């Protein structure tokens, strides 16, 4: 579960 | 290499490259378009961002795979396998740094200085923070603190503009806050700042949703969910 | 470019590149390894195949996306959008052809001529058929028939050796039959030959499964299922 | 549903 950045 | 191709053709081919999932080509076309010297429209800024984010995203994923192998290789009990893992990690790292330097070079020559509207200026300053952040992810030397500070400074300028000139639901403002929060958590060793920023951003956006059309609501709530995902992971 | 790197280091880095999903790098490392001039082991042949199949597979997928857009662009009712779709399809096509020519060049200089055991010779002749088949997929000119015949001839030589020297369950023999059957269906306009080959291959392998260990059984039945998948699609 | 070749 990798943290989200703006894709 | 793109100097002889029309700007409009470069943009058209960037869109074709996106459809074909040819992101290196897409980035080269968009670099060529930027180098024509005209400002970018909203759509064109998004093409530039999609292209380079996909290129650097593949490099970052590969770097993390190789860095993990290298770390396991330097555990005591592990067998000497020679310089190859380090060499190949360094090769990928150098290519990644080159892409980041290319993007930062486009922003500095001359996208940021020509960007006067909040939507473009915040977008480009966010990008500047992002690519310094990717450089920070692989940095280990005497300039690492300066790289981190460069990311921080770009994000901070973008935040200051976004808070003054955009509503709290604006997707650019939200994506900037998301990424600056990740910077705090992952790069600056500031998890409490990361959490506070994500929560304040989420709550202020929630309170402004009532002003939005259905389509804008969908756009904003999508990014709010990314903020929530991080808050759930981090708390 | 790989001339100064040790053969063993190239192989090690090809494996790292595979783990990192860096298939262009993987292919460049394996090309360098082949160019050392020594024969390849079974594992090394598989690394060579994985690397180039992934590179050319991405190119083929992109070419098909672009070719479909170009086809829609030349339907009557469609608006003139200029030369850009054709140009970009041609760019991808030329890069794809270059990769195929590179692989065929490695096979001709000098992998095939040094391959005496059935497992290596069939493997390389199958590869030769495959890369001519990929060239045939994009061919439209005066040499298209000759390209198709080159694929056919390589596959046929591999088939003749495989039937004489390998059991009907051998995974190389099975994968060759699978691909030659696809050649017949998709390239040579011979769907009945494609179906007959797939069915005969499947049935002869089924009858030989009783001779195999559990692990070999798993390997063979996996490829038999690919044959069955095609038979189900085609009938 | 694309036909299979040897991957
Ligand atoms: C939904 N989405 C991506 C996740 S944040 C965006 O709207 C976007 C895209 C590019 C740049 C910026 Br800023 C925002
Ligand atoms: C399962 N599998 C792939 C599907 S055929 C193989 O064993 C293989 C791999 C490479 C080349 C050849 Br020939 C056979
Ligand atoms: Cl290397
Ligand atoms: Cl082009
Ligand atoms: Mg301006
Ligand atoms: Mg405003
Ligand atoms: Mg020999
Ligand atoms: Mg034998």
């Amino acid at each position: 579960r990798r943290r989200k950045s703006c894709q | 290499a793109m100097g002889s191709m029309e700007r409009a053709s470069l943009i058209q081919k960037a869109k074709l490259a996106e459809q074909a999932e040819r992101y290196e080509d897409m980035a080269a076309f968009m670099k060529g378009a930027v180098e024509k010297g005209e400002e970018l429209s909203n759509e064109e800024r998004n093409l530039l961002s999609v292209a380079y984010k996909n290129v650097v995203g593949g490099q970052r994923a590969a770097w993390r795979v190789l860095s993990s192998i290298e770390q396991k290789s330097n555990e005591e009990g592990s067998e000497e396998k020679g310089p190859e893992v380090r060499e190949y990690r360094e090769k990928v790292e150098t290519e990644l740094q080159g892409v980041c330097d290319t993007v930062l070079g486009l922003l500095d020559s001359h996208l940021i200085k020509e960007a006067g509207d909040a939507e473009s200026r915040v977008f480009y300053l966010k990008m500047k923070g992002d690519y310094y952040r990717y450089l920070a992810e692989v940095a280990t030397g005497d300039d690492k603190k300066r790289i981190i500070d460069s990311a921080r400074s770009a994000y901070q300028e973008a935040m200051d503009i976004s808070k003054k000139e955009m509503p709290p639901t604006n997707p650019i403002r939200l994506g900037l806050a998301l990424n600056f929060s990740v910077f705090h958590y992952e790069i600056a060793n500031s998890p409490e700042e990361a959490i506070s920023l994500a929560k304040t951003t989420f709550d202020e956006a929630m309170a402004d949703l009532h002003t939005l059309s259905e389509d804008s609501y969908k756009d904003s709530t999508l990014i709010m969910q990314l903020l929530r995902d991080n808050l759930t992971l981090w708390t």
